[PDB]
């Protein structure tokens, strides 16, 4: 079972600059019929893979001459001389010459772009959910960068963990920045025994907690 | 217009069967050759095995070759990816490939003795940032489902600019799920934002629409 | 599907001359990926080799095409172009194989 190593899990990269993304495999790819069946393949968020080089080296119709696939026996790289805004998402290779069909384990590609505070937004819990007894207050964090982040909730100033979901968005295509989602959610009688409700996020655009909240008595 | 279209998700309990379905278009499906990929929640591509569109011979990698069968509708262009006795093993997302270039959607298989629970949607308004901005966020809230996956839409799919749809998250034995679309100050309440939202193993089906 | 089909020993690539040394250029550079054996049914089951050619023909590129796009592959219309004039020799050349032997 030829063993696919990709390296490394996340590239970082400025529009402009080359890209290297490496394949090894354990065994050697050389196939019985003489060719080398190693594909390179490109996810973008949402999207499912496409294939942009095939037999090592071959570009598939409309893939840049920036791309380039070289190596033999072993040694694989997929190159991006000068990366790019449409490069972003997820890469991989993947080997057909030996049965069974094995795949690399990927490296996330992220296009740097300018810092961007995260817009936040806090919502009380909707009007519906607190007939059914639950209380979810939602927060929105979203289109920040670098990715790096930390979001903190507080009730009545007290720090609060039970009960906190959080979900995070892939780099976005358009304007390359992440979205975070968390939601605090704890029974409507406790719920009611609080007032302020604080969202606070901690990023590299700012040196004091970006906060937003609300009180329940609608004050 | 080369594409593979899968069947939709599938929710299954240990020990029943599934047939998923690839219909595929834009090429001449006998002149090339079928793969099929399992990818478990969360875990890389793993390769089942592959089927010979014109002799409609399958061969299965060794973990497929006991319950997994590969078989076409060469006619209809289709191919068929059926597991029996089903395991908890088998749940994750397949995919068929067209060779190695193109890829279907995929679909997801959920196997589990739990029952199909429907999602409960909340809507969600304003009571922060009026127009420090003269932006509005608005969103939409889908907790407490079962299993994998849902599908969520702002007015049908006639918005679909400044949306944020977030992946699930596994909380008890239930999944949450949440997103959010900005607009113009103005654009709201001033139009309607209705958030629209589908849980296929619950044949569940609703909408929500945003008011102040 | 392949019922009544044998493969054929390999053979020596057929050199196809195109006057522009682009395409032979291309071909000398991409016949790897091209066929270097075909699939037949036994001569005795066709009237004349041209039933038996162009049967061979389509069989040997199209378990060529399935087979090796399932490992990574993409055959252009230059590809299939090149492709079906090699393997037609090869395949006439397997009719006399087979009519010599009989």
């Amino acid at each position: 079972d030829v063993v696919m190593s990709q390296t490394p899990l996340t590239l970082s990269v400025t529009i402009g600059q080359p890209a290297s993304i490496s394949c090894k495999s354990s065994q050697s790819l050389l196939d019985s019929d003489g060719k080398t069946y190693l594909n390179w393949l490109l996810q973008r968020p949402g999207q499912s893979p496409k294939r942009l080089i095939y037999l090592v080296s071959r570009l598939d119709s409309g893939v840049p001459d920036r791309f380039t696939g070289s190596g033999s026996g072993t040694d694989f790289t997929l190159k991006i001389s000068r990366v790019e805004a449409e490069d972003l998402g997820i890469y991989f290779c993947w080997q057909g010459s030996h049965f069974p069909q094995t795949f690399g384990g990927g490296t996330k590609l992220e296009i740097k772009r300018a810092d961007a505070a995260p817009t936040v937004s806090i919502f009380p819990p909707s009007s519906e959910q607190l007939t059914s007894g639950g209380a979810s207050v939602v927060c929105f964090l979203n289109n920040f960068y670098p990715k790096d982040i930390n979001v903190k909730w507080k009730i009545d100033g007290s720090e609060r963990q039970n009960g906190v979901l959080n979900s995070w968005t892939d780099q976005d295509s358009k304007d390359s920045t992440y979205s975070m989602s968390s939601t605090l959610t704890l029974t409507k009688d406790e719920y009611e025994r609080h007032n302020s409700y604080t969202c606070e996020a901690t990023h590299k655009t700012s040196t004091s907690p970006i906060v937003k909240s609300f009180n329940r008595n609608e004050c | 217009q080369i594409q593979l279209v899968q069947s939709g998700p599938e929710l299954k309990k240990p020990g029943e069967t599934v047939k998923i379905s690839c219909k595929a278009s834009g090429y001449t499906f006998t002149n090339y050759g079928m793969n099929l990929v399992k990818q478990a929640p969360g875990k890389g591509f793993e390769w089942m095995g592959w089927i010979n569109t014109f002799t409609g011979e399958p061969t299965y990698a060794d973990d497929f070759k006991g319950r997994f069968v590969f078989s076409l509708d060469t006619s209809a262009s289709t191919a068929y990816l059926q597991i029996n006795n089903l395991k908890n093993e088998d749940t994750a997302t397949y995919f068929f490939t067209r060779g190695t270039d193109y890829w279907g959607q995929g679909t997801t298989l959920t196997v589990s003795s739990a029952k199909t629970t429907a999602p409960s949607v909340y809507p969600l308004a304003p009571v922060c940032g009026d127009t420090t901005g003269s932006s509005v966020t608005l969103g939409c809230l889908v907790k407490g489902y079962f299993p994998e996956p849902v599908t969520l839409t702002w007015n049908s799919g006639s918005l679909s600019s400044g949306v944020h749809t977030f992946p699930a998250v596994l909380q008890s034995d239930l999944y949450t799920l949440s997103s959010s679309v900005t607009v113009t100050s103005s654009t709201w309440p001033s139009q309607s934002i209705t958030c629209n939202v589908a849980h296929p193993a619950s044949s569940t089906k609703v909408d929500k629409k945003i008011e102040p | 599907g392949l019922g009544g089909y044998m493969l054929g020993s390999a053979m020596s690539r057929p050199l196809i001359h195109f006057g522009n040394d682009y395409e032979d250029r291309y071909y000398r550079e991409n016949m790897y990926r091209y066929p270097n054996q075909v699939y037949y049914r036994p001569v005795d089951q066709y009237s004349n080799q041209n039933n038996f050619v162009h049967d061979c023909v389509n069989i040997t590129v199209k378990q060529h095409t399935v087979t090796t796009t399932t490992k990574g592959e993409n055959f252009t219309e230059t590809d299939i172009k090149i492709m079906e004039r090699v393997v037609e020799q090869m395949c006439i050349t397997q009719y006399q194989r087979e009519s010599q032997a009989y």
